[PDB]
């Protein structure tokens, strides 16, 4: 007694130690799975991709709203998306459904986020920098843009719409 | 005295409470996909 | 009681900071609960306080009384003070004092901004979004002191391992300085993020700054931060908790193990808080996944250990079958009930915590309400009851002023109402980010953007309310055991009730290996080198510094 049941004690601390890795192997292993299929699209591009937020609705593809969406591939389509104190550029956006949408979004202030209801688009936005997301929709109608990143008084009145088109 | 019962039910809520999060989670990404 | 230990003083002025700044910073609570349930109670708490200007003033407040303020108060005191009393050695008093000037002085000077709604930032402060000078200059201030707390328990470990040439660190001392060892390593972040860019920008030094550096670093301070949080609890739930228990810790090596792998990986993971981020390679951010889920492993070690010695503490006390144990504990003590309620609410907070780490699966609730449903489960319970429950062997241990019945009593109220208060809001906070409730949002300005949420909303309510009791139940507690002229100094000349701890003959290898503290730390800073090392030298090769706003 006390001795005994501190070799106990010990053993059943390696048993449970040697279990844990185990399971966390296998949600390594699961993890590694999403990365494999289309549902990794959502991770942020890596590539850095510098502009200038004081410039970027004056100048280049985030300028015209009208020029937002653009036919990259025969089922590919970018968006130029902007999310700003207090709402989201183009208003609503506007895309087809069963097509690969590459958004690419920055701000012109401070940062954002960009979360897309029902989906995995949930992505922060920072001035200075474009935030690459890929995703194909399977469900046509109105999905709702919330800003979960505070930004400001406004923000929890910062909402968008994407609509894809059936 | 003995094997520590007390612990190993500690532990085994602990795992299943871990499996219902992670699981329910991995099912909500899925869905969303 | 001050003479011969005056690092008593010394620790009870660290506390009452701390507890202090709780008591404000919880203020807000209950109505960001309300707000959460959809109810606007704004108005009511800008007829009470009329300095309040805004929600995100108030969450702001929040975050840096709650998260940042109390819970280093409470480390600097716990971290320093159990160290000494095991070692019966007397902290540099000198050194002592400037450390907790020196968060004064920092607290005081942020506080005038914050208070005059100039920082309206929150406890991210994430640029662009730009505070006041003062509000940074004192933050600054307020964790540098925790360089001059290092520096009192290195010395202390310094001193008693000459006085004690060959002999194995004790063990709350060798928590300690892994510990602070930790933290040093893990503040670089911080202290780089402030030196390099968020004083010469509101001094107005430079018109820019970076923002993915600028949440880059801070991340490589936000998460180890966490564990500063943490550890201070964990040390005294190993070595306090068991005897309160009636029993003992099952096991000194495992403590040590346990910290080890702490002071060895709570550094190199910051990249969990930065899924959602842009510019940083995906292959770095698995990498950060799978070091994020291996500090899961001592919380795990730390969750048998830890109820082995509850059991065996049970059983002493006659605790009967496979649940008997739990009977037999002293549910009579807060300071044993709080940490215990703690533990309790912490099974589910870490399997949240889990989840969030899994790279992918982080999509689902970063930045929703989900977020902040993991983390009062595991600071605003764990942390905070654990500190509130150690008021009753702590604070007697100080000042000498004895418990009463009627005070142990409506302790625990107090710690009853708030881990339930807890465990309510939890689920509800959890169930809304399911529902995509965005957290860091006035949503009851806003009745109709969350139909969908309608039932957790009631729930949040209800936490509202009942954390609401709690908490003033807290101040009355609180200021009637500091509010007495009851005093027998006896006691406060009594022994911190440290446990009796099992060892076995396989220890001292194993004890040995892990008291080369100088080899692990560097091992801890190369895990930090090449963890961050290669995306920071990438960082600071395409720097796009932004100017700030104030959106407030
Ligand atoms: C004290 C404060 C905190 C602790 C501790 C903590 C633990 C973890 N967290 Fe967390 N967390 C994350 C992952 C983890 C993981 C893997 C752990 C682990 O360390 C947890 C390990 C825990 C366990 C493995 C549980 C073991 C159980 C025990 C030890 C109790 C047993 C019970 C007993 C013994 C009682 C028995 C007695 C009887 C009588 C029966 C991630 C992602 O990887 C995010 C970012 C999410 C996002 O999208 O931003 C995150 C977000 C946060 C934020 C938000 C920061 C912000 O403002 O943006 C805070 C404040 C926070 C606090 C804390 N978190 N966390
Ligand atoms: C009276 C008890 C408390 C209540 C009712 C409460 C309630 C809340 C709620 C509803 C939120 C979400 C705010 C939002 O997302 O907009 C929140 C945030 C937070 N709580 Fe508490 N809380 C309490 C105590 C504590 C304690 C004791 C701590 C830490 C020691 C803490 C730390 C935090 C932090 C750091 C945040 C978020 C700050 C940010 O996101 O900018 N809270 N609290
Ligand atoms: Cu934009 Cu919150
Ligand atoms: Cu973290």
């Amino acid at each position: 007694d006390e001795h005994k049941a501190h070799k106990a004690i010990l053993a059943y601390e390696k048993g449970w130690l040697a279990f844990s890795l185990a399971m966390l192997f296998v949600f390594i292993a699961l993890i590694a799975y999403t990365l494999a299929t289309h549902t990794a699209g959502v991770i942020p591009a890596g590539k850095l991709e510098r502009v200038d937020p004081t410039t970027v609705r004056q100048e280049g593809p985030w300028a015209d709203p009208a020029q937002a969406v653009v036919q990259t591939g025969p089922n590919q389509y970018t968006v130029y998306v902007l999310a700003f104190a207090f709402g989201y550029q183009p208003n609503p956006i506007e895309v087809p459904q069963g097509a690969e949408i590459v958004f690419k979004i920055t701000s012109p202030d401070v940062i954002h986020g960009f979360h897309v209801e029902g989906t995995n688009i949930n992505v922060e936005v920072l001035p200075g920098e474009v935030s690459t997301v890929r995703y194909t929709f399977k469900r046509p109608g109105e999905y709702r843009i919330i800003c979960n990143q505070y930004c400001g008084l406004g923000h929890q009145n910062m909402f968008g719409t994407i609509v894809v088109k059936e | 005295e003995e094997k520590p019962k007390g612990a190993l039910a500690v532990i085994l809520v602990l795992t299943l409470t871990i499996l219902v999060f992670w699981l329910g989670v991995y099912a909500v990404f899925f869905a969303r996909g | 009681v001050y003479e011969a230990y005056p690092e008593k003083k010394a620790t009870l002025y660290f506390l009452v900071l701390g507890f202090l700044a709780l008591i404000v910073g919880s203020l807000f609570g209950p109505f960001q609960a309300l707000n959460y349930g959809n109810v606007d109670a704004y108005p009511l708490l800008k007829r009470l306080l009329p300095f309040v200007q805004s929600y995100y003033q108030g969450l702001t407040l929040h975050g840096v009384l709650n998260a940042i303020v109390f819970t280093q108060l409470f480390a600097q005191a716990i971290m320093v003070y159990l160290p000494a009393r095991e070692l019966n050695m007397r902290p540099n008093m000198g050194l002592m004092w400037l450390s907790w000037w020196m968060a004064f002085i920092g607290l005081v000077v942020a506080a005038l901004p914050l208070l005059a709604n100039e920082a309206t930032v929150l406890y991210t402060f994430y640029p662009p979004l730009k505070g006041h000078w003062a509000f940074y200059l004192g933050a600054s201030v307020f964790v540098l002191s925790t360089w001059v707390s290092i520096y009192i328990v290195l010395d202390l470990w310094r001193r008693w391992k000459a006085a004690n040439p060959g002999k194995v660190t004790p063990l709350v001392t060798y928590m300690a300085v892994v510990f602070w060892l930790m933290w040093f390593l893990a503040s670089l972040g911080l202290v780089l993020e402030a030196v390099l860019f968020l004083l010469p920008w509101s001094f107005g030094l430079v018109e820019g700054v970076d923002p993915l550096v600028a949440r880059t670093l801070f991340w490589w301070t936000g998460h180890p931060i966490v564990y500063f949080w943490l550890l201070p609890a964990y040390a005294i739930i190993y070595t306090i908790l068991p005897k309160q228990a009636g029993g003992k810790l099952v096991s000194d090596p495992m403590a040590r193990l346990a910290f080890l792998l702490f002071l060895l990986l709570s550094t190199p993971v910051g990249f969990h808080h930065q899924f959602a981020d842009p510019g940083i390679d995906p292959t770095w951010k698995m990498i950060h996944s799978v070091l994020t889920l291996f500090v899961a492993v001592p919380s795990l070690m730390t969750a048998f250990t830890v109820a082995a010695s509850l059991e065996f503490a049970g059983r002493l006390r006659g605790g009967r079958g496979l649940f008997g144990w739990i009977r037999a504990l002293p549910w009579d003590n807060p300071a044993f009930v709080a940490p215990v309620l703690g533990l309790l609410g912490f099974i589910p907070g870490g399997a949240g915590g889990i989840v969030n780490a899994s790279f992918t699966l982080d999509y689902v609730v970063h930045n929703t309400a989900w977020v902040p449903g993991h983390f009062h489960l595991q600071v605003a319970s764990l942390v905070t009851l654990t500190a509130m429950g150690s008021l009753y062997w702590l604070l007697p241990n100080l000042t000498g002023k004895p418990i009463s019945d009627a005070q142990r009593r409506l302790g625990l109220a107090v710690v009853w109402l708030w881990f339930l208060g807890m465990m309510i809001m939890a689920v509800g906070l959890h169930w809304a980010g399911l529902l995509n409730v965005p957290r860091r949002a006035y949503i009851a300005q806003v009745p109709d953007a969350y139909p969908h949420a309608a039932v957790p909303m009631v729930f949040n309510v209800l936490a509202g309310i009942v954390l609401l009791v709690a908490l003033l139940l807290f101040i009355y507690g609180l200021f009637s055991v500091l509010l007495s002229r009851e005093r027998k100094p006896e006691l406060a000349e009594a022994p911190l009730p440290f446990a009796e701890v099992i060892s076995g003959p396989e220890d001292r290898r194993l004890v040995l290996a892990m008291d080369r503290i100088g080899f692990w730390f560097a091992v801890a800073a190369i895990l930090v080198v090449l963890a961050y090392g290669p995306t920071l030298v990438q960082l600071f090769g395409h720097l796009n510094p932004v100017p700030g706003w104030r959106l407030w």
